[PDB]
């Protein structure tokens, strides 16, 4: 029972924190059903029910203290799901269903248990590759996921706080990507999405009836982006869009407020042969005025004046690697001291240098997966020199930029990662949102400290094992 | 004296096939002539394949000058050849003097010079001695005995058990060291008991810099915004220590150097190729530190502006006698103050002057 657990220190990164003691002085609150009935013989498995009751008390913070109900519903608390799954599994009437103590320790030794904060299962519908994040720090915390099952588009609005969503077909043609622009000075928060027919709707989240259509482009829309030139500069924000005819059109965040708004500038970087796929911003502040994008087999970097600064050709990549993989458009681009490149239907990642315009390294996800199809799908990078890799097989790879080593491989939670990107919720914390297949769509929210948590847990468990072995040997001696 | 021109004739004949011993002869000459003969000692090919004196003579000749461009590259090629002949050469090599010359040449501005082939040979030798990781631990111990934080990072990155040995951290902290070195050792894994012993050591030899470096690892949790200095038996307390523990938002992030990580990356590649071939701190626990006064907290060094946002101050199980009044007015946002199990004699009435005090004990 919680009365029989002693605490030595409150510092989370400690060798010894909690201890067990039998005070020498079962109870109705925490009686195991086999023991409560009493027609049973003591078994190792009997204590597992008490341990699960302890877990429930910890999750509820002693709410039961002052057939059990749902931990989230009965008392307000963070979901923190796989522990709830552990409680459901262990708290089973059948004794054989109770996991062994070693199994409980092993499943409790997973850092994913700590990192996984929330998991949402969208109801049966077309999976959403579209994903947006909310800039609002109030109770309004939601995403703008969108799916298309017919010619006309459709959008969804799913609030994380309320765990509910509303979906309705609003766009006359399918949506493929979205962007969000925020102007708190004018209190204008707008969401723009592009039709496969070749027009765009901008919609106000404050009033759903503010729906107006932009000018038309020749071919469908590939990607959108909303660029902020830092919060300490007087430069005006711009809505960048990239189409399939190489048209890089720029909408002004104040121009789009009126119906029938004309794009101010257009760059014809590519064509149908090499359509533009994605955009990205430089992580370092030294190149924040330089914006990069993968125009098919081309990489363009342009300054705030919308003039190209550097061009890189991907056709030099197959000289070392396989030709068929290299002969494809680049899908994701990550801009840092070294460019990280992933291209369509490829299991390898290329490293470019912004100075020499030459290959600097190769990341072979095939070998990493074989260590435990392998096509990479999406990328994201953070400040602490840790890179997250989304695979087409439903796996997530963690690497460190310091050594290009494998940190952890995450699986058994989705069938195929579509998109994955960083976000901030209403409590100002930073988390990672991952969307995968299961076809059912599953959304997972991971703690941003996942690599640090993995390293800390590994070091702590190694220290505990070493101390236990040393003291056991001392006792035997 | 004729041995100089004799070695010239020797260099002429070594190009002929089947030159075979002449190794003992040239070794005696090199021990006799330090400067001129060593300039042409590059002619030493694979001969004799076990005398440690020969290897000792080789390394001592390299180090005795250590400032002539050509003999360094020549001698590095020579030592590379003989280790390819026998891997047991690496053991005796790192045993006698290998560190004293290797660290000196790689830290004497080896970067920013058009010596790409030179560095390549040195990294090839590095990847060669990187095997038998016990030797790497020896290299780490010797690299910590001296104050060279430039290469310790490389040894840690290649993989070295920093908890090998009086552990490493206590040794580094005992002698006068640099903040960069102790930081690199704390960032890599090192046993908590070793770090605790190192804190006691650095308390003895008073140095605010190393004290803060350690306390940022033992007693700081950024998630909770709390200092957890509970039970460390720090007999005193100084504001110059808790300074860098508080966020101090003026500070930023800057990559001072990257030469060590790139050096580590290329030696790893060569080894692989050779194998293939706001948010202030709202708590301050000082409980059970065997204090005797906290008078040293007055117009503190950058700690005064941070104490104004403290919302808890655990001072229990110490042995105090008063509460400094200047601290009472500085702590303008406390709510939970703990003073139990101290040694007080009269209630300081001015404690009740704090602007927001709400739980006095
Ligand atoms: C603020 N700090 C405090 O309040 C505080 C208070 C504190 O008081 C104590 C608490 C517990 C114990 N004793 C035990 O826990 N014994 C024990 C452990 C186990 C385990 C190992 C199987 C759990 N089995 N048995 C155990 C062994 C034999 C028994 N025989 C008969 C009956 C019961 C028995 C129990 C004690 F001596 C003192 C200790 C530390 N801090």
């Amino acid at each position: 029972k919680p009365h029989n657990v002693l605490l030595f220190t409150l510092y989370p990164n400690a060798a010894i924190i909690a201890k067990i003691a039998d005070y020498g002085i079962g109870t109705p609150g925490f009686r195991a059903p086999e023991v409560a009935r009493g027609n049973v013989i003591y078994n190792q498995q009997a204590d597992v029910y008490s341990f699960g009751l302890l877990l429930y008390d910890i999750l509820t913070t002693g709410g039961r203290i002052v057939k059990l109900p749902d931990p989230v519903k009965e008392y307000g608390c963070a979901p923190w799901p796989m522990v709830e799954k552990l409680i459901k599994q262990c708290l089973k009437e059948n004794p054989q269903e109770r996991p062994t103590s070693a199994q409980v320790f092993d499943i409790l030794n997973s850092a994913e248990l700590v990192c996984l904060t929330r998991r949402i299962l969208l109801p049966k519908n077309v999976i959403v590759e579209c994903m947006v994040a909310t800039h609002h720090n109030s109770r309004n915390a939601s995403i703008w996921l969108g799916c298309g099952h017919t010619d006309r588009g459709q959008l969804s609005f799913l609030d994380l706080n309320t765990e509910g969503y509303t979906s309705e077909e609003v766009a006359d043609s399918r949506i493929l990507c979205l962007a969000l622009v925020h102007l708190p000075v004018e209190k204008e928060s707008w969401i723009v999405s592009g039709t496969q027919s070749g027009t765009l709707l901008v919609i106000n989240t404050e009033d759903g009836k503010k729906r107006h259509t932009l000018e038309k482009m020749t071919d469908s829309v590939t990607c959108l982006y909303c660029n902020s030139f830092s919060k300490q500069s007087k430069q005006k924000n711009f809505l960048l869009v990239g189409t399939a005819d190489g048209k890089l059109a720029i909408f002004e965040d104040k121009t789009v407020k009126l119906k029938g708004a004309a794009p101010l500038k257009i760059l014809n970087i590519g064509n149908v042969s090499t359509p533009l796929m994605c955009l990205s911003e430089s992580t370092n502040s030294t190149e924040r005025n330089v914006m990069w994008g993968g125009c098919g087999t081309k990489i363009f970097s342009f300054s705030n004046d919308f003039t190209i600064q550097k061009l890189i050709e991907t056709r030099t990549s197959q000289l070392f690697s396989y030709a068929a993989f290299s002969d494809s458009n680049i899908i994701t681009v990550v801009v840092d001291t070294a460019l990280y490149i992933a291209k369509q239907n490829s299991p390898v990642v290329e490293v470019w240098d912004k100075k020499t315009e030459k290959l600097c390294g190769l990341i072979d996800c095939v070998h990493f997966l074989r260590e435990v199809s392998g096509r990479v799908k999406t990328l994201c990078l953070q400040k602490n020199t840790a890179l997250w890799i989304g695979t087409g097989g439903g796996h997530i790879l963690l690497l460190d930029l310091s050594t290009r080593r494998l940190i952890r491989v995450i699986y058994n939670f989705c069938n195929s990662v579509r998109v994955m990107m960083t976000a901030q919720l209403g409590s100002l914390k930073n988390v990672m949102l991952v969307l995968g297949y299961n076809i059912q769509s599953c959304l997972t929210v991971w703690d941003i400290n996942l690599p640090h948590e993995v390293q800390n847990l590994e070091k702590h468990i190694e220290v505990r094992k070493e101390l236990a072995e040393k003291m056991r040997r001392t006792s035997v001696e | 004296g004729i041995q100089k021109c004799g070695l010239k004739v020797i260099s002429s004949i070594v190009h002929f096939p089947d030159a075979l011993g002449a190794m003992d002869s040239v070794l005696h000459t090199l021990q006799m002539y330090p400067d001129d003969q060593e300039i042409q000692c590059l002619g030493l090919s694979l001969i004799g394949y076990t005398g440690h004196l020969l290897a000792k003579i080789l390394v001592s000749s390299l180090y005795r000058f250590k400032d002539v461009a050509e003999i360094q590259t020549k001698g590095f090629q020579t030592i590379l050849a003989i280790l390819k002949l026998s891997a047991s050469f690496s053991k005796l090599l790192v045993h006698h003097s290998f560190d004293l010359v290797i660290f000196h040449q790689m830290s004497s501005n080896i970067m920013e010079q058009k010596d790409q082939q030179f560095l390549n040979l040195c990294c090839k030798c590095f990847a060669k001695v990187a095997m038998d990781d016990y030797l790497k631990n020896v290299m780490l111990e010797r690299a910590c005995d001296q104050n060279n934080s430039i290469m310790v990072e490389c040894l840690l990155l290649l993989g070295a058990d920093a908890n090998q040995a009086s552990s490493l951290i206590c040794q580094v902290c005992e002698k006068e060291s640099s903040p960069k070195l102790v930081e690199l050792l704390l960032n890599s894994g090192s046993r908590e008991q070793d770090v605790r012993k190192a804190l006691t050591i650095s308390i003895g030899k008073g140095d605010s810099q190393i004290i803060s470096l350690l306390l940022r690892r033992l007693a700081l949790d950024v998630a909770n915004n709390s200092i957890c200095l509970g039970g460390f038996c720090i007999g005193k307390v100084e504001p110059s220590w808790l300074g860098p523990l508080f966020p101090d938002k003026t500070s930023n992030l800057r990559k001072q150097t990257n030469i060590a990580s790139t050096l580590a990356r290329m030696v790893i590649r060569y080894q692989m190729k050779s194998a293939v071939e706001r948010e202030y701190i709202t708590s301050l626990d000082l409980s059970a530190n065997e204090l005797r006064d906290i008078d040293a907290l007055s117009q503190k060094c950058c700690i005064s502006v941070h104490l104004e946002h403290l919302e808890k101050l655990e001072l229990h199980q110490n042995a105090l006698t008063s509460f400094p009044q200047q601290l009472c007015e500085t702590l303008k946002s406390l709510t939970h103050l703990d003073l139990h199990s101290n040694k007080f004699t009269s209630f300081p009435s001015y404690l009740l002057k704090m602007s927001c005090i709400a739980n006095l004990d």
